[PDB]
């Protein structure tokens, strides 16, 4: 009854947190790509 | 002749679609087993019911046996 | 045809002599009851709200199943030439009525996703709706053929 | 407020849930158990009165055996049917605060206003 | 009850601690960017 509801709530929270962490990692990869691009631009300017 | 063939060949495809619909109904019954399990037991799917087309006496005997969970 | 006739009992509420006796060795053998079943649980189940939503949608699922059954029993049989598909030919989930009703193997990846069934049930319902739409298209084709039937030959045989 | 110590203990013994605060007449015992089986599912707990005194209707002072009760809803999806069941009960229903002291204070204030 | 404790701060704690994983991702992103910048400058 309530224990099964407890497992579902924890499982949903765990999956959501993992998905958010993966999305943050992807966003970080995009951020480092943008930083590398701007570093290349400034190096070319120099 | 074309209408007869459609009732024999195109409607043969209709009968095949009816068999596919029977398969879909079997899947629906499988889902309903877990639905009943969730309704009258814990969340995880686990059922011990049965599906058939019995006589009135057999259904009455099954209801007498299962009166511990009567509606 | 025949409407739904499945019993309702969870794993903890088996009506047989033993909890695992529902499949076989039950008292139903003495009464010659054709009841049979086999477990096939999904990967995971939804929450209490998801369970209530699935229970609410079960009414629509049953209505769609009844519509499909009525279409299959009417359109095929009325043509007087489409009812040749027997139980083995119209086997549910690849198994005849003897074995289809004795197991829930239809819960495999064909109609559902073998996953949390909260949306898999809706997906299987949509697939069944598509199948019923194909059956209705076939029925409409049969009706148009019957319109082609009873053609100009229905008039008098000449000199009339 | 009486259920804040009774229904809470019943839920603790039986154990996210909704509040089914409201009312259920003395003749609503069958509907609370025989009916609403899909929503309650037998895992919820409830505390109900036996209409010890005739409770006036929310828009009528004639009163009847309108016992008031508070229960737990099995989520919002089940609370949707629980609200319909409570409306079908048609007794002197009014939500109260979760805290027992706050619910008692609200009851006293409503009685003073009456 | 048990269900109330399950829906209590137990899950919100992980929901807020996901910010720690986000901060770790930002930190590793900054470290990688700094390493690349140092390499290209060299």
């Amino acid at each position: 009854m309530v224990r099964f509801i407890r497992q579902e709530a924890e499982e949903k929270a765990n999956e959501i947190s993992v998905s958010a962490e993966e999305e943050f990692n992807i966003e970080k990869l995009q951020l480092v790509e943008a930083e590398k691009k701007k570093i290349r631009q400034e190096y070319e300017r120099k | 002749h074309d209408q007869e063939s459609l009732r024999s060949s195109l409607l043969q495809w209709c009968y095949t679609s009816y068999g596919e619909v029977f398969s879909s109904w079997m899947h629906f019954c499988a889902v309903r087993v877990f639905a009943e399990s969730i309704l009258r037991y814990g969340l995880p799917p686990s059922f011990l019911a049965c599906v058939l087309a019995p006589s009135v006496k057999g259904e009455k005997k099954v209801r007498s046996i299962l009166e511990e969970l009567c509606g | 045809a025949s409407r739904y006739w499945v019993v309702s009992l969870p794993v903890q509420n088996s009506a047989a002599s033993v909890w695992n006796r529902l499949q076989e060795q039950i008292s139903k053998h003495s009464f010659d009851t054709p009841l049979y079943r086999f477990n096939i649980p999904n990967l995971r189940v939804g929450t209490l709200d998801s369970l209530l939503a699935l229970s609410d949608d079960l009414v629509k699922s049953n209505s769609f199943v009844e519509s499909v059954s009525h279409k299959i029993r009417r359109q095929i049989e009325e043509l007087e030439r489409v009812s040749g598909i027997e139980s083995s030919s119209l086997s549910v989930d690849g198994v005849p009525v003897d074995t289809y009703l004795t197991r829930f193997v239809w819960d495999e990846a064909k109609y559902p996703t073998m996953s949390p069934l909260r949306e898999i049930v809706d997906g299987i319902h949509t697939l069944v709706a598509k199948i019923e739409d194909d059956l209705k298209v076939r029925v409409a084709e049969y009706n148009n053929v019957r319109s082609q039937l009873n053609a100009i030959n229905r008039k008098q045989s000449g000199s009339l | 407020g009486e259920f804040f110590s009774s229904a809470l203990t019943s839920a603790a013994a039986q154990q996210k849930l909704g509040f089914i605060a409201g009312l259920v007449p003395r003749e609503k015992s069958m509907s609370f158990e025989r009916m609403l089986f899909r929503a309650t599912r037998g895992n919820v707990f409830l505390r109900q009165a036996v209409v010890d005194e005739p409770v006036v209707d929310p828009v009528s002072g004639e009163k009847m055996e309108k016992n008031v009760f508070v229960v737990f809803y099995s989520g919002e999806r089940a609370k949707n049917k629980i609200l319909k069941i409570c409306d079908a009960f048609g007794a002197n229903r009014y939500p109260f605060n979760e805290e027992f002291d706050k619910q008692a204070q609200a009851i006293s204030e409503v009685s003073g206003r009456l | 009850l048990a269900a109330e404790q399950e829906a209590q701060h137990i899950v919100a704690a992980a929901r807020n601690a996901k910010m720690a994983r986000l901060r770790q991702a930002k930190e590793e992103a900054e470290r990688e960017i700094a390493e690349h910048r140092a390499q290209v400058e060299r």
